[PDB]
């Protein structure tokens, strides 16, 4: 009768050899540039790591004609890290790799732009680890945009529970109007007063006044001027030159302080 | 960024689409629209993109192969409706695979189908189900399996490759096969075992009837393997069950001149052995073999020293023919303990 | 603080996926011909499964520009059966290979040769187990010729112990010239008399007459004419046209029965 | 196979080896050598095969090497034997590698070294150490570091070079390069050391020795991490602890108008501190400091209310120049006991 041998190793031992053989450029099939530097690899192992390089090397584009994939528009200006970029090319090898604090945010966009889903999933547990008081807005603002739903809320319901403390540091200051947006209109918010909230619409929009001024009437109408005192809209909201300016809520202003009256 | 930027990514990314549907695949740069689809995505504009996609499948499916479809149905139907199928097939793939960021985080987290799923439901639609073209193709089909079964010569390639299909437009399910094909199939040809049963009673005898339907079960097997999905070979074979033997059990068995009694009394026991084998198959099948033995074997037991004779008779048949089945033996032995009063 | 990621399934996927890719033909860089069928496999991962595959596509010889490599002359005419090919390649790939009754000849064959030295570790450990009275003279032969010197001293010791017995069955007349010359000059071999031996030299030699008479006289200095009974000598050893033709040996059959008379 | 046949492959192998060492790698093919060697060894040949490697080998090494690198002993003597070093490892390697199967099945079984080890034997013995060749060497090498060291501007590279290659040709071991450079260059060391020591003493300050001193091994270290190997940091350095220091400890702490007691007096605290630091490298080191100094401070003491100024100013040295060692303390605790009695 016959007998089935497998080699435990084998399988770790081949992969680490064929990491060697990049790192010397050995077989190399492709040729990655990230910027105006490049990194030689296997045509066989990035298919292998990931369902991206499949088509991109098939033979149905480009890129498998080329021998070179330029790969362009990274959050950095001349790409990511070097030491940032062959770390994760040696995960698409080994399946082993080290995320330091700093390397965590260009380690999860890579894994995320190249469909490398174990080791973004890790990015998200080690954040949901990593999660505090100032990292809390920060981590937010990168489980939003790399779907990181699981870790999304935990940053989130956090920020909810401290948002009154969270509008008072600059980090929050720097978030993109669609996120600003879903704050105000986010009802689980737990802040001293509505007035407040105004005080913050006015504080962001003021920053990059020349391309944030374009939002503030959208922003404006989400303000529930309802819970606000008729003494501070009379006084303090009504005379801003940016609510002064746009008519549409100066009628809004103006319905708010007719409702209050009409409440007696 | 700015709307009119994410506009110029759509528009970029729009031609891409319409030149593969084109039939231009390599000119494109994978990794550029590739960027642009996953950019698109990562600031959250996602739904332009997928209502956009939908969009540029649904314009080019109605307009373009909708009508080549239908500029071809008394030329070339099927072979004109594959060509559609696969290079469909083979543009969704491509298309799937540029926006393969959006199908792995968007798709996934806005309860919506993926790429290659709404493209299926887009040519299922469209296409295969647009009443001219759903009617012809199920009249196609049918014409060729009722002028093949009638002796002509048909292509059984063009028969599975649109039943391939059929299946496939049913998302990993036979919900378009099942109603689209199977159902009407499954009609026609009862209408047809009705008739063709009706034929080969008036004129053959029950040994020949029954060899006749085995041929009918084997030659709808034989079909559905070469041309139709095999989750139908069930319900056909039970469509010739109930046609050719459930509808008319008492009347094989007791054929004049024929059948169970006269195999019995002329001893012919391969030949109610064949008969045991079919009725074995429909319900109440041998207990109307069995309902005609006993008022029989009553009948001439109730004429009987040579009643050993008689029990060594049916002891052969019991064994030989009827398998040493429980059913028949417990009949023969209630009619043999009948006879004691 | 850091933290490492091990993706522990990686590896075994990673192999896996890039067998896939060869079987279907995807980003192959190599064609293996065995026979005048050919394997298309990647260069990456055959250097990496083995030492030898790394000269041989390195770049200093014919084959690393021809994209092409003949494998010539094996055991089996026009070479090893496919099937055994397929599975030794995958075993390169994957770490996984089942080896049958009949598989494991050609196995540790294309093992040997191809240097995968686990492989043919299997092999020997295998044999071992499989080792009985039929498969003791086949199994020694194998040991013998693929070096697998562990398996090779429990085949011969199994040999030594049964060898009045091994002689009868025509297993060891297949037995090569240099087996023989070394069976008969082992001294712990353990048949009933010295005379034996001779019948046995005498039918060996017979079988493949036109290519195995060249070695007769060499295989007779071997036989210890001394412990051999003079009656047989002078009647059944002396009168053989073998021995009659070479006068070489006349002359030691003469000073066997020359010290037979002088033992007296 | 036959004699003749197994004559053919040997013949084959030979002319392949040989093209390799003419430097003709390209032409040949890498599995019909590959097949050639493993043929052999597999039809156990494997001593024809070794025995005619270490032929072919040491014939071209004699014949063609040994005589290039001696032709070229005085017109580029280490270039012309790094190139032959250079061109020999390389061809070792492909040699190596077409012989591959006899390196894994015969070299093991056989108690012979393996054919990279026996290139590096013959390297050894027929060229690097040839008598005329290994004295030429060990002569280069030497007058180098003697000319650097008195101020010409030497090739530590070429140095470099040969130290790896002698290091190397000791077969995973520093045998090679032991007797052949570092025995004869610390024997050289020592005589130029004890001819420096004589100079500096004769002309500099304790503390200017001192300083030259430290000078001298930090260019002995510097000299070794540039040209030589890592090992030879510990013997030079000890033969530079022994020539400058050790041989000469109580000449230098007793030098006249400077040295300890003039240090001590003068109250020149990171002076003595200085050889505080020297003389605690060298066995019998700072004894001999405490021995010059309980020499002076009982001497000073027997002179001796103003005691508490000799225990104060003494407190100091002990603290600052002699890193509160036990053995300084108990020393000048010792000589303070003394006076009492």
């Amino acid at each position: 009768e016959a007998e089935d041998f497998e080699c435990s190793s084998h399988c770790s031992e081949l992969s680490w050899r064929q990491n060697e053989q990049r790192r010397q450029g050995l077989f190399c099939d492709i040729t990655l540039c990230f910027g105006g530097r490049e990194f030689r690899a296997h045509r066989s192992v990035l298919a292998a790591a990931t369902e991206y390089f499949t088509p991109l090397l098939s033979g149905q584009f480009s890129e498998s004609r080329s021998g070179r994939v330029e790969m362009r528009k990274w959050s950095s200006e001349p790409g990511p890290e070097p030491d940032t970029v062959e770390a994760v090319i040696e995960y698409m090898y080994t399946g082993r790799i080290r995320v330091s604090t700093g390397s965590v945010h260009e380690v999860l966009e890579l894994a995320d732009r190249f469909l490398l889903i174990r080791l973004k999933e890790f990015c998200g547990e080690f954040l949901k680890k990593k999660l505090h008081l100032s990292n809390c807005v920060a981590i937010h603002s990168l489980a939003h945009m790399y779907t990181l739903s699981q870790l999304a809320l935990k940053a989130a319901d956090m920020i909810r529970r401290n948002f009154h403390k969270v509008i008072q540091d600059e980090e929050f200051y720097t978030l993109p109007f669609h996120l600003i947006r879903d704050w105000l209109s986010d009802l689980e918010i737990t802040v001293d007063s509505e007035e407040v909230l105004f005080e913050t619409v006015l504080k962001w929009v003021q920053r990059n006044a020349e391309e944030r001024e374009r939002y503030f009437e959208e922003l404006f109408k989400l303000l529930r001027l309802s819970q606000m005192k008729p003494t501070y809209l009379t006084r303090h909201v009504k005379p801003e030159r940016l609510v002064a300016n746009n008519e549409v809520c100066v009628k809004l202003v103006a319905d708010a302080v007719e409702r209050h009256a009409l409440r007696a | 960024m700015d709307e009119k930027y994410v506009n110029s990514i759509w528009d970029l990314l729009k031609n891409a689409i319409q030149e593969i549907q084109r039939k231009n695949n390599s000119g494109l740069s994978f990794e550029e629209l590739y960027r642009n689809a996953y950019t698109m995505v990562l600031h959250k504009h996602g739904e332009k993109l997928y209502t956009g996609l939908r969009e540029v499948v649904t314009e080019h499916l109605i307009n373009k192969v909708r009508e080549d479809v239908l500029n071809s149905l008394n030329n070339n139907f099927l072979q004109t409706l594959n060509q559609a199928w696969n290079d469909h097939q083979t543009a969704m793939v491509m298309i799937r695979d540029i926006l393969m960021y959006m199908d792995r985080v968007y798709v996934q987290q806005n309860n919506v189908e993926n790429v290659y799923n709404l493209g299926l439901i887009i040519f299922r639609d469209q296409v295969v189900r647009y009443g001219c073209i759903r009617d012809h193709l199920r009249q196609t089909l049918l014409d060729m399996i009722a002028r093949e079964r009638k002796g002509e010569v048909v292509d059984r390639g063009a028969i599975r490759n649109a039943c391939q299909m059929l299946m496939i437009l049913g998302l990993e399910g036979r919900s378009v096969y099942e109603e689209d094909f199977e159902a009407p199939f499954l009609e026609m040809s009862a209408e047809f075992f009705q008739m063709e049963s009706q034929k080969f009673l008036a004129e053959n005898s029950a040994s020949v009837y029954i060899k006749k339907v085995e041929a009918r079960i084997n030659e709808e097997i034989e079909r559905v393997m070469h041309c139709l999905d095999k989750s139908t070979e069930e319900p056909i074979v039970k469509v010739v069950e109930r046609e050719l033997i459930s509808k008319h059990m008492k009347t094989i068995v007791e054929m004049e001149n024929s059948g169970l009694v006269h195999m019995l009394k002329n001893g012919k026991t391969e030949d109610l052995g064949c008969m045991y084998k079919l009725f074995s198959r429909v319900p109440n099948g041998l207990k109307t073999m069995c309902e005609c033995m006993s008022s029989y074997l009553r009948e001439q037991g109730k004429a009987l020293q040579g009643l050993d004779d008689l029990k060594s008779r049916f002891d052969r048949f019991l064994l030989e023919s009827f398998n040493n089945d429980r059913l028949f033996k417990q009949t023969i032995a209630g009619d043999f303990e009948y006879f004691l009063n």
